[PDB]
């Protein structure tokens, strides 16, 4: 069985979690105390020591975007996230690269940092939620006509939207309504529905990190 | 972290786990090396559900000659990846000849981890049969004082030299072996033959403490105990007077030896007395150090005739067969050290590489395809084919081995080997006769000192313009420079052929340089060779090296006891 | 003919250049100046404005690695950059990702920063380079039986190997002969030969970065 090393609030874990179940695989999840990184995990990733980690054929796969790629390529017979054309693949990989750079740090700034850093981050994430909404355009889903590779990549950030709203003391929806709109629409798929932990819990994990590092 | 019981168990488990670790090893070698050009033409992508079947079916057996021109590319200026993979830290050589031409092989870092694991186990198991003091040291005639570079500015290298030169080994040697008597500098001394009698000095120093005499083979021990014949003042007279003997002319070894010299007269009385009081030097070794539990090295097959002498030297002291394997390949280690040289047998190590053996069964040769190492039938002898990180895949070594039995789920192999070789027309000649004649005619000059030459070799360097020849000379004893200069002249003068003459007279190729090397170096070239992963026989050594031989090369540069160009011309 | 907008000193741009030269597919090179960037780069990339962008079929692909991944599949007939197996390609993306962040972060400190950053970058770089060496062990090309996906991706840093030596005070040959000389092998190939700019120009450029940037 496909072995997962996952973190309850790791959005990237979710990206693996969201990907596997999407395509149609029965898998196991292991919860990680990062204090004590797993013996199979350190064997899977000694230097990075990071998750999500999917293990197949006694072999470790690492990085979230990478894990969703492993997911597609390992049983390419039922559910492909990518379009047939190489270029649509390129756009999708491009759009996957977008979420990771400024988009991830921005939210990291919005619920991870305060003040001078905070407002910088909030202008950053609203800029990206704007870029995001415009690239979506009319689409049901970024990656393809149906569920996409990159749909899987940023759908997981949507549970942190509550965290972004509360510490951020801002409403992301009123300035960019359709991204957040689309995300609860994506929730309907069973993969994202079962994989994603509660937002109050995430909010409280974010609080836990805030309260400690003031 | 060395420990006796846990290491046994780990290796117990993996030898019993032979099939998984054999198949995982081949896979882990293919994982690490999935892009070999050699592999590319064969057509491998790794993974799959028939990787081992694909490996045997899609890849052909290979000889030294078509792999030569490949690994040549690594060393000559182009530092590029080839049969194995990435640019090699240095380059191997083999005994026998690749079409009468020099052999070539690369080494990697993983086989350095292999060094540390393999001595641990062999030494652990021997120490269970023969436990040893933690504060004791060891007399080991082992030397690695010489390091050469390829034309591309890349070291090309021997077992001995590289292992000792590599950074991890003094740190990694502390708890599995007795600290060497000899300073690393006298091990790393520019003059081995001088350092060698000083190595004797060294090993005897802490004699009550030393747990063994050690050479890789009896011949070295013999050589050394025939050097026990061949030295013993110098030491006494030079350790006596607090001044090293004047035979030693090298500063580095002079400084080291000097720091430890003060004038002691009572001991001469003692060292002396014992030594002329006994019959035949029967029991050299127990006489030196009574305390040594065993004699160590490889006593089987071809060193077997050198065993009587050792035994004569060894007296009642037990003779222990050493493990079998090398820079190209390591296969077997002794976990039953107690066993005698005659009954000596060897246990293949499982994670070192992937090994297929070609059966010799029918008459000669007989036509049979390769079978699994475990599949090899007990009692029957197969040719050895070796796949490992040294970069040979499905390469036939040319040696016959015998299956005596099985250690749990792992096979045992024994050696009665002579020379696993056929000759082809050479390219470094200047016929061996001539080269042997060359060395012989010039050696006479050093023979006025009544010292005889044990072994010799030659080299062509095409880096320099004009390219210049290099002769390597291995003689039992030290002498002045004028005579070696004369000898270099005669080497040129000794090659009797016309064509040699037209060019060195025309000087398109440089004056033959005779670089006199120190004693036991070519013996060292027996030291890693019979030890070489295969089947014992590896005893024909190519006499002159083109840029196609590299193990001998590393050996050649740094221990130039004397390095000179012909004053004539 | 596909048009590639490239920065001559940018390493990613070289990789796309290597990709098209490796395949034998003719292209027109376009030099982009950050000062007055062409309408197409701004048109192809509205937000990110990053080279090298390739336009094939009047469809512009962005990111260099993407260019590479897109390039491999859009012409898979002659040269395969990737192995056939999904898992071999698992190491692919992972190792591309490795070299792309850590390696790029280390080296940028070496040619683009001063003081402790250099020092930290040095040991980090040497370790990174060591990790490649140790993990790779004995491999001629990273990506498959011929030239590989992460060969190309890592080979672009070969141009900068001597600027890294000089600025860092460390020889990447001496501690790791294999990687620097893995760079010399690839140089013989016309791909790396003609897509990789001369050592002397980029080292001045990195040196110029020092004078220019305080
Ligand atoms: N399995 C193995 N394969 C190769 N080398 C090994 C293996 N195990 C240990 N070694 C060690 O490799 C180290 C160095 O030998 P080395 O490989 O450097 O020289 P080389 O250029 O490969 O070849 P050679 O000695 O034939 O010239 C030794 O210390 C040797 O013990
Ligand atoms: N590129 C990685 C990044 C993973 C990452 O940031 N992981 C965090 C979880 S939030 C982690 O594993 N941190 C290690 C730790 O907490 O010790 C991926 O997408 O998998
Ligand atoms: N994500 C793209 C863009 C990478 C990137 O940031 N490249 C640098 C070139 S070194 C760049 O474009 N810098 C633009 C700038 O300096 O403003 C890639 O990986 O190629
Ligand atoms: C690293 C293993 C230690 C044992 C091996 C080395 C020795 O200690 C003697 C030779 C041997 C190599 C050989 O068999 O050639
Ligand atoms: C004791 S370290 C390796 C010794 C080996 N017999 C050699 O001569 O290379």
């Amino acid at each position: 069985l496909p072995i997962l090393l996952d973190y309850w609030p790791s959005m990237f874990g979710m990206r693996a979690r969201v990907a596997l179940r999407e395509k149609g695989v029965e898998f196991e999840y292991r919860e990680e105390d990062f204090s004590n990184k797993s013996p199979l995990l350190l064997q899977s990733n000694p230097i990075h020591k990071k998750i999500p980690v999917l293990v197949h054929n006694g072999k470790p796969v690492c990085e979230s975007l990478n894990v969703v790629q492993y997911v597609d390529e390992a049983w390419p017979e039922k559910n492909p996230f990518f379009p047939s054309d190489p270029y649509g693949r390129a756009q999708a990989r491009f759009w996957a690269d977008f979420v990771d750079k400024k988009f991830t740090d921005a939210q990291f700034k919005v619920w991870g940092k305060k003040g001078e850093e905070q407002e910088a981050g909030k202008k950053e994430f609203i800029e990206a939620v704007k870029i995001l909404e415009s690239e979506l355009g009319d689409k049901p889903y970024f990656g393809g006509d149906s569920f996409g590779y990159v749909d899987i990549s940023l759908i997981t950030f949507s549970s942190w939207f509550q965290a972004y709203e509360k510490f951020g003391n801002f409403s992301i929806e009123s300035e960019s309504p359709k991204l957040i709109a689309w995300a609860k629409r994506c929730m309907e798929k069973e993969s994202v529905s079962k994989s994603l932990p509660d937002s109050e819990k995430i909010v409280a994990y974010a609080a836990e990190y805030r309260k400690n590092n003031l | 972290t060395f420990d006796m019981n846990r290491v046994i168990d780990e290796f117990d488990e993996m030898t019993r786990n032979a099939h998984q670790v054999q198949k995982q090893t081949l896979k882990e070698i293919l994982l690490k090396n999935q892009s070999a050009i050699y592999l590319q033409n064969c057509g491998l992508n790794g993974n799959a559900t028939d990787p081992e079947e694909a490996f045997k079916s899609m890849v052909p057996l290979v000889t030294d000659v078509e792999l030569e021109p490949y690994i040549k590319r690594m060393v000559d200026g182009d530092t590029s990846p080839i049969l194995t993979g990435h640019p090699v830290p240095a380059i191997s050589l083999s005994s026998g000849t690749s079409q009468g031409r020099p052999k070539f092989i690369p080494f990697t870092d993983e086989l350095m981890e292999n060094t540390l694991q393999l001595f641990r186990t062999a030494f652990a198991f021997r120490n269970r049969d023969f436990p040893i003091d933690d504060n004791g040291k060891a007399l080991q005639f082992i030397f690695s004082s010489k390091q050469y570079i390829s034309t591309g500015g890349v070291p090309v290298g021997t077992a001995t030299t590289n292992v000792y030169r590599n950074p991890n080994f003094k740190a990694g040697m502390k708890s599995i072996t007795s600290p060497s008597c000899s300073p690393d500098e006298v091990i790393f001394s520019p003059d081995v033959h001088q350092a060698l009698y000083c190595h004797l000095l060294s090993g005897i120093l802490f004699r009550d403490q030393v747990q063994y005499v050690f050479a890789v083979f009896a011949h070295g021990l013999v050589h050394a105990f025939r050097t026990f014949e061949q030295v013993w003042e110098e030491i006494v007279t030079d350790i006596k007077d607090g001044v090293l003997s004047n035979r030693i002319t090298v500063p580095s070894v002079r400084t080291a030896m000097s720091k430890l010299l003060t004038p002691n007269p009572e001991l001469a009385e003692t060292i002396r007395t014992k030594c002329m009081s006994l019959s035949n030097w029967y029991g050299l070794i127990p006489a030196l150090f009574p305390n040594a539990k065993y004699v160590y090295g490889i006593m089987t097959g071809s060193m077997e005739p050198y065993v009587p002498k050792l035994r004569h030297y060894a007296g009642d002291l037990p003779l222990v067969s050493h493990d079998y394997g090398s820079s190209e390949g390591w296969i077997a280690a002794n976990v039953t050290p107690r066993l005698s040289p005659e009954e000596a047998t060897f246990a293949v190590i499982p994670n070192l590489g992937y090994f297929e053996f070609l059966p010799v069964s029918e008459t000669g040769e007989g036509e049979e395809k390769p079978v699994g190492l475990t599949q090899v039938k007990i009692g029957e002898e197969y040719e050895v084919v070796i796949t490992n990180y040294a970069g040979l895949y499905r390469y036939r070594l040319g040696d016959v081995v015998k299956v005596i039995g099985f250690y749990n789920n792992t096979p045992q192999l024994k050696f009665i080997c002579r020379r696993n070789l056929i000759l082809s027309i050479n390219i470094d000649k200047n016929t061996e006769r001539d080269l042997q004649l060359s060395v012989e005619s010039a050696a006479k000059r050093l023979s006025e000192e009544k010292i005889e030459v044990i072994d010799f070799s030659s080299y062509i360097d095409v880096s320099t313009d004009p390219g210049h020849y290099a002769i390597f000379w291995e003689i039992s004893g030290e002498t002045n420079e004028d005579v070696l200069q004369d000898c270099c002249n005669c080497l040129d003068r000794a090659f009797i052929d016309a064509g040699y003459v037209s060019s060195r007279k025309c000087k398109t190729i440089g004056a033959l340089e005779l670089r006199v090397v120190a004693k036991g170096t070519f013996r060292k070239i027996q030291e890693h060779f019979l030890g070489l992963g295969s089947s014992a026989g590896q005893f024909k050594m190519p006499r002159c090296v083109k840029p196609s031989n590299a193990k001998v090369l590393q050996i050649l540069c740094e221990n130039v006891v004397s390095s000179y160009f012909s004053t004539a011309f």
